[PDB]
RNA sequence: UUCAUCUAGACAGCCGGACGGUGGCCAUGGAAGUCGGAAUCCGCUAAGGAGUGUGUAACAACUCACCGGCCGAAUGAACUA
RNA sequence: GUGAACAGCCUCUAGUUGAUAGAAUAAUGUAGAUAAGGGAAGUCGGCAAAAUAGAUCCGUAACUUCGGGAUAAGGAUUGGC
RNA sequence: GUGAUUUAUGGAUUAACGAGAUUCCCACUGUCCCUAUCUA
RNA sequence: GCAGUCAAGCGUUCAUAGCGACAUUGCUUUUUGAUUCUUCGAUGUCGGCUCUUCCUAUCAUACCGAAGCAGAAUUCGGUAAGCGUUGGAUUGUUCACCCACUAAUAGGGAUACCCUACUGAUGAAUGUUACCGCAAUAGUAAUUGAACUUAGUACGAGAGGAACAGUUCAUUCGGAUAAUUGGUUUUUGCGGCUGUCUGAUCA
């Protein structure tokens, strides 16, 4: 028989952050631009999709076909420092970390954890070692030039700009994959207290990575927790435990959309022609509302509503043809999942209802 | 004459479908059965790469003939506009709406004459010589119901499945009105709509088909220049 | 089974075949046994190893015998086949006695596990598993001899040819040194040596060709000697039961000319030796080295032989060469028809007018399809094929057909809307409609009935 | 498998086949908007400026 | 899968385990039938073998002709009697479970069918498709 | 690989001082038999 | 260790020679040095068997084992522990 | 009151409001329930759970110690004004 | 002694009845595929 | 097994005082597959599951060699344990042996709160508090079938007929997810119902 559990993620624990920490990277090549390699946003809610299939010898081949994605909030993201990471033998190690000169509110309120008692005292140093010259920072700065044959940059979201109400900034570090690292860093220092899209880091008929963090679901027993049947010691005999909150990666997923805040009817394929952003009726199932970028990807990402993930555009050159199909859309359902929605407009829904009583 | 083969299967008016003015064509696998057609025929009509509520068969869930056209109410607004986009608009094209959908196993039909089921609905029954032009015909064939399935038909000559008596061959003879025989496709294959498929100037049929059931065949519908 | 022997894999000797079976019992069934386990275990132990190795014994020999025809009451004509060739006696006896060896191995089987349960210790039931398995060997050991024989019979059953007596065949025979494997190449797709000596051909060769839509094969001989009447080798017995059994015709490829290995005289009394098989067999006999000889300039005596060849009611001569295709396949169209001797409704038009079938002109204009023309129709699975393979190429659907305009085929259907999507709503006259309704909103704009 | 020799090598030159020039393409084209942006934030600071 | 059967068979719902009693929607006059095997099956451990819309089954006829009764022989799913999800978009089902009877190869036993087929099992076997009077 | 157990030279006490301890024994026995 | 060969030319390696009655006897439909059984010799010979393998349906052709040449020092077989 | 009732449910007369409490909902337990599709395949084993169950109309076989079996089986019906 | 009836370690038989023991048919269903949820 | 033959060698030295290597011959229940339904004191307590890991002497899955291998598939053998080995029928009994599927359905071994192990969870001390990161080490997972093409290809006389590549689905396993569908109800949210209590409605 097999055994009733995989061994991969075997010290079955919750994760330190909610913050799925990126540990891979696709290398590098020192002959392009520099592209970034990830991304992070906050995963809200689940739609339905139908998509017209050119997959060439298929059995679903130029027909309709139904299929299910998910939505995630991707406003820009600014940048507000660099580090760099030199190879020993002993793996990397960070040697310089360098600040943007001005600092929001989020990311301040991040770093305290206490916030309204806090002077909010963070970088009033720093600010003052950013001189009329700037003497320092560039002598810490040339260095990781010479040095730092790979380097990363840090992020922040802008959450303000979300439904969501948290008030905090996620920070992470982003690997590049351009060439020219005095380049990237140069590219990076003009980036400086400036933003990004997601569609400048990413397009349709792509695959992507999802890492992130799992619903949590408290400590269920073997039952429901390996599916094992019911009625010294090894560690692989499935024992109760915690369940969920893991962090996991999922790979080989295609985006279908690549969303845009400013652009009204987002929910709009060639076909619909209807004037309807993708947020549904009824505001979304414990998230708000879409008024800003996003994407809508095929399949499941871990997490749950509410939920931070981080992005990575696939870590490798793909082989199969999924990799590289053709996307076209031709309907995005609407509809509120606060129930068994039946409709996309509330104009539609006046329209199939008629006036009444509350309405004259 | 030529015998063909859809993709391993010899059936091929199951997965496919011809008139004198046009012709279909399931999208099963790799577009190779399609020059396998065009081959004999070139452009001298439409050739068209047509689904039926995505289904491969075409074959055996329509019927028409070179005035006009029917499909079933399965069949969607998609393939219905493609349809007439693809095909000129000399021919009708027209969707039905019945308690059954098995057009193309229930509708032997030649652009004159064709037959149908004894308890098929008399609103289509119109409906058919409406579009047609032909005379309609509530029949059997040696007690077997099927007659779009076991039956393939031209202005030329036709065909029926071999267990017809003599008596039955000629009385569906007199109200066919072409030369019949009780024949066979694919080493006996009782299923002949789908074991081959003729018109007036071709027939196809698949790659079992011997060399006795392609002299028949040839002889009675005359197909070449000296028949 | 008839017509065909091909699942028998081979036969090993007794050495190979004892090898290998020890080996898979010493390698399946469990080999650690220490004297402190108990005895019921113990006694397991051996009675399992004993009776795998009497099960892959016994499921050999099954493969070995059930593999073999049976060669009683198969066919005459295939047991005559195996008679000359195959040493029927060697066979049979050989055969019934490794069946009789099968049922020493059940014997035994039968009575060692019949002792075995009252084993007791390992002095006794250690040597009591060897012994059996040692009984076993000395019957394989006895059993070697036949293997050989069964192997090389075995070899050879499986590349004969296969020819039923009871269909269509054309028994085509000639002389030693007769141009008969140039003739059959010619006539059929056959691979048979054309260096001219004797015994070229070896034994039936089969050779295919069509007529009439119908399937015909080939049957050659190697050549014959009935100098005795009675005795010949196993190669010239073999077309000799072929020409006895196969219900079919018969052809005589004569060869009337000094490029053989005996006289001219030596054909004629053959054939009259040869004669009384010749019952039913509706013979025809054609001359073949003919161009170098033209026989109308025979002399008389000679011509007096091919006479007195043709005393017998079925009997044709015809002249026929090796290089020249029209004379060879008259000789196969008429031979096929000799063999062919051996062996729908109407309309009735119910009707006033005529319907007569459409084939429109474009069919009968355009050109019949050129496999090699250097430019000709394309065949677009080949145009799929030079940009990417026949599974990976998406085809646009439009593009393809007529239309008003071709400029926005490509265009994409919006097919709907908020609600209602529009393929019923969708006709001409709707801005006709529309206008009907604006005429009608006109109408009731002023009259306050929208108050 | 997964993991086997001729599946693999056979992936790799289709790898270095069209899917990576549909990627190096692709950088380049994302490379634009990823450098456009900065312009439209400086145009946005140039409105700032006046 | 066997053989006759053109195409590939994508995931649907699954609905009947082994001694599940269904129709035969044949013109033999059969009457029912009593799976006991299925053709393209999963390995397990304690599992119930499945069959499903467009699946080949080996089973007994249990009631219609006796010439055919007590004996065994295949058979192909018509009718499901639970719901699956064909990809275009839309969930269904059939309200019986029925199945119907033919050789091993795909060639059906009789010559006609009573009642609706499912779409897949239409598409997939084309002696059904050729010997059915119906489409769901 | 998987490359596969290597059986000892321990002490692993039967062997060793107690069985040709019999094989002194043995040692009787061949002057037993060279008797004849 | 014991047998053997050896500058009166050791062994390796290259080349040639490797003949008759003979295609020896019946065997055979064909079997000639070798599908095969019996036998198995003599002339010249430096040497050459009624002929180890290659293989033709037969023959045929090729090689060593048997000898001589061209190079020149050691070398081979069996057995032991 | 209910209904066949001294079953069970609710209530008036009368009498307790005693049984260590509080905050939290993680599993698993203990008692109690529901689950599509199939319907005893599972299992030594229809163990347990579940099925009809009340009242009327018709009807209820063989077998018998003729007394029964018999609420046999099995079908229909059941509200309010 | 033995335990109703027909016809004495007691023989053939037997309607009803038994918290007596065994096989099978109907429907019934989480016993199971295949587990899920809710309540004190 | 027993009894010879052949007999490398051994024996104060040795055929013959005597052993003995490997093969061979002796029937051991029947020379023409006709069969014979032979289960002939199974005398022990395990048997049957939940379910983990290990060994290979591999049953398929890998790659290979040779086999009359023309092909398909098969017969053996080699490295190979990475991954897999089923649903039923029958006895208190493991003894005994069938049906069908699949690629195969190989063989083996190993009361319980108490301290330990296992599954999970906090945690002061490192001058503090916080953020981002490195990754010594440890574990590791994917599997198999079928199919369009190649291709009715070469090969074969034909019956037959794979292939490599390109391409799509599916099985068994694992991990996520709640769009949708179906299941679940103390939302006791909304209606409805029987008996009864607050005179009746209402609630």
């Amino acid at each position: 028989a097999p055994r009733h559990g995989h061994l991969g993620f075997l010290p079955r624990k919750r994760a330190a952050s909610i913050r799925a920490r990126v540990k891979a990277f696709p290398k590098d090549d020192r002959s392009k631009p520099v592209a970034l390699t990830s991304f992070l946003g906050y995963k809200a809610g689940m739609t339905t999709i139908v998509r017209d299939l050119d997959r060439p010898g298929s059995k679903f081949h130029k027909r309709e076909v139904v299929e299910a994605v998910t939505v995630v909030d991707t406003p820009p993201v600014v940048v507000v420092g660099v580090v760099g990471y030199v190879e020993t033998p002993r793996g990397l190690r960070s040697l310089t970390t360098v600040w943007a000169e001005h600092l929001s509110d989020e990311v301040k309120r991040r770093f305290y954890k206490n916030w309204y008692k806090s002077k909010k005292k963070a970088f009033t140093k720093y600010s003052a070692k950013y001189a009329q010259d700037g003497a320092g920072i560039e002598r810490e700065l040339a260095r990781i030039k010479k040095y730092a044959s790979v380097v990363r940059v840090l992020v922040h979201t802008q959450i303000r700009k979300t439904p969501l109400a948290q008030k905090k900034a996620h920070l992470a570090e982003i690997q590049l994959n351009g060439g020219s690292i005095s380049e990237k860093v140069d590219w990076a220092r003009e980036h400086f207290e400036k933003t990004v899209a997601v569609d400048s880091v990413f397009e349709q008929n792509e695959m992507i990575d999802a890492i992130a963090v799992t619903k949590g679901h408290g400590f269920e027993g073997v039952t429901h927790r390996w599916g094992t049947k019911k009625l010294h010691v090894m560690w692989s005999v499935a024992r109760a435990g915690q369940r969920g909150y893991h962090s996991r990666t999922s790979i080989n997923h295609k985006i279908y959309r690549v969303g845009k805040g400013d652009d009204e009817a987002n929910g709009a394929t060639s076909f619909d022609r209807t004037k309807k952003t993708i947020t549904p009726m009824g505001g979304f199932v414990h998230y708000g509302e879409i008024k800003n970028d996003f994407i809508m990807v095929k399949g499941c990402i871990p997490g749950n509503r509410k939920r931070i993930v981080t992005l990575r555009k696939s870590l490798y050159t793909n082989t199969s043809r999924k990799a590289l199909e053709e996307v076209s859309l031709k309907w995005i359902d609407t509809a509120s999942k606060f129930g068994k929605g039946r409709f996309q407009t509330p104009a539609e829904k006046h329209a199939f209802m008629g006036t009444l009583k509350k309405d004259l | 004459a030529t015998r063909t083969q859809f993709e391993n299967s010899n059936e091929i008016g199951v997965f496919s479908k011809l008139t004198n003015t046009y012709c279909l064509v399931a999208v099963g696998g790799s577009e190779n059965f399609y020059s396998a057609f065009e081959a004999e025929l070139g452009d001298a009509i439409p050739i068209v790469h047509t689904t039926i509520a995505g289904t491969r068969i075409i074959g055996r869930m329509t019927a028409g003939n070179r005035r006009g056209l029917l499909v079933p109410t399965q069949t969607t607004d998609q393939e219905l506009q493609h349809l007439r986009n693809s095909l000129p608009d000399s021919v009708k094209i027209q969707r039905v709406e019945e308690r059954l959908s098995a057009l193309g196993n229930v509708i032997c039909c030649n652009d004159y004459v064709a037959l149908v089921h004894p308890d098929i609905d008399r609103e289509t029954e119109e409906l058919i010589s409406d579009v047609l032009g032909v005379e309609v015909f509530r029949q059997t064939i040696s007690g077997n119901i099927l007659v779009g399935s076991y039956c393939s038909l031209s202005n030329q000559g036709g065909l029926v499945h071999p267990q017809t008596s003599v008596q039955d061959q000629e009385e569906l003879s007199s109200l066919l009105q072409v030369p019949l025989v009780a024949g066979t496709v694919n080493r006996g294959s009782s299923v002949v709509g789908a074991g081959m498929v003729v018109n007036d100037y071709l027939a196809v049929t698949g790659l079992d088909t011997t060399a006795p059931e392609l002299s028949v065949i040839e002889s009675i519908f005359r197909l070449q220049d000296a028949q | 089974m008839q017509l065909s022997w091909k699942d028998i894999p081979t036969v090993a000797p007794a050495n190979d075949l004892l090898d290998i079976v020890l080996n898979r019992t010493q390698r399946k069934t469990p080999t650690v046994i220490r004297p402190g386990f108990k005895i019921t275990r113990i006694r397991a132990f051996y009675m399992r190893k004993v009776k795998y190795t009497g099960e892959g014994f016994v499921e050999k020999f099954e493969d070995i015998l059930k593999g073999f025809p049976n060669i009683n009451d198969v066919h005459p004509f295939h047991r005559d086949l195996m008679d000359t060739l195959y040493e029927k006696n060697h066979y049979k006896i050989s055969l019934a006695a490794i069946s009789r060896a099968k049922s020493l191995v059940e014997q035994v089987a039968r009575d060692y596990v019949r002792l075995l349960k009252f084993g007791q210790s390992l002095f006794q039931c250690k040597q009591l598993k060897r012994a059996a398995l040692g009984r076993m060997a000395t019957i394989v050991k006895k059993l070697r001899d036949p293997l050989a024989y069964l192997e090389q019979v075995r070899q050879h059953i499986g590349r004969l040819p296969s020819i039923d007596p009871n269909t269509r065949t054309l028994l085509i025979c000639g002389y030693p040194n007769v141009g008969k494997s140039s003739f059959l190449r010619c006539i059929t797709k056959s691979d048979v040596d054309v260096q001219p000596y004797a015994f070229t051909t070896k034994s039936l060769y089969v050779g295919h060709f069509d007529y009439k839509y119908l399937r015909f094969q080939a049957i050659d001989t190697p050549g014959i000697l009935d100098r005795p009447t009675e005795e010949m080798n196993n190669i010239e017995m073999q077309s000799i039961y072929a020409i006895a059994h196969l219900r079919s015709c018969v052809l005589y490829f004569m060869d009337l000319s000094e490029q053989c290995g005996f006289t001219i005289e030596a054909q004629v009394k053959l054939f009259h030796s040869i004669k009384p098989l010749f019952a039913n067999k509706s013979v025809m006999v054609v001359i073949n080295k003919t161009d170098i000889i033209r026989p109308e300039d025979l002399d008389e005596e000679r011509a007096q032989l091919l006479e007195s060849v043709k005393e017998v009611p079925g009997v044709e001569i015809m002249t026929s060469s090796c290089q020249l295709e029209e004379n060879v396949m008259e000789v196969r169209n008429k031979a096929c028809e000799k063999l062919l001797a051996s062996r729908v409704a109407q309309p009735q038009a119910r009707d006033d007018v005529k319907r007569t079938p459409f084939i429109p002109e474009s069919v009968k204009n355009l050109k019949k399809y050129d496999p090699e023309d250097p430019n000709r129709r394309k065949l677009a699975r080949d145009i799929e094929a030079e940009n990417g393979g026949a599974g990976v190429f998406n085809v646009n659907l439009k593009d393809k057909y007529l239309l008003e305009d071709d400029e926005w085929k490509n265009d994409i259907m919006p097919e709907i809307l908020d609600g209602k999507n529009v393929y019923d709503f969708l006709d001409p006259e709707i801005a006709a409609k529309l206008q009907a309704l604006e005429e009608e909103e006109e109408k009731l704009e002023n009259e306050g009935f929208y108050n | 498998s997964l993991r086997a020799s001729s599946h693999l090598n056979a992936k790799s030159v289709k790898r270095r086949g069209v899917f990576q020039k549909a990627v190096d393409a692709r950088e380049q084209r994302i490379s634009d908007k990823l450098k456009e942006d900065l312009l439209k934030q400086k145009l946005e600071d140039l409105k700032k400026k006046e | 899968s066997g053989n006759g059967a053109q195409g590939t068979k994508f995931r649907i719902s699954l609905g009947l385990p082994v001694g599940a009693i269904m129709n035969c929607a044949d013109n033999s006059g059969a009457r029912n039938l009593y799976i006991i095997a299925v053709k393209g099956s999963g390995s397990r451990l304690n599992r119930l073998p499945a069959a499903s819309l467009g699946d080949m089954v080996m089973a007994t006829v249990k009631k219609g002709k006796p010439e055919l009764r007590k004996k065994v022989m295949p058979a192909i799913v018509v009718r499901q009697a639970k719901s699956w999800r064909r990809r275009d978009g839309v969930f269904l089902y059939f309200e019986d479970n029925a199945g119907v009877i033919a050789n091993p190869k795909g060639e059906m036993k009789g010559s006609a069918i009573t009642g609706p087929v499912g779409k897949e099992c239409a598409d997939l076997w084309p002696r059904v498709a050729s010997n059915s009077g119906v489409v769901v | 690989m998987r490359v596969r157990k290597r059986q000892s030279r321990r002490t692993s006490t039967k062997l060793k001082e107690g069985i040709k301890k019999k094989a002194s024994a043995h040692r009787k026995k061949e002057k037993k038999m060279a008797k004849k």
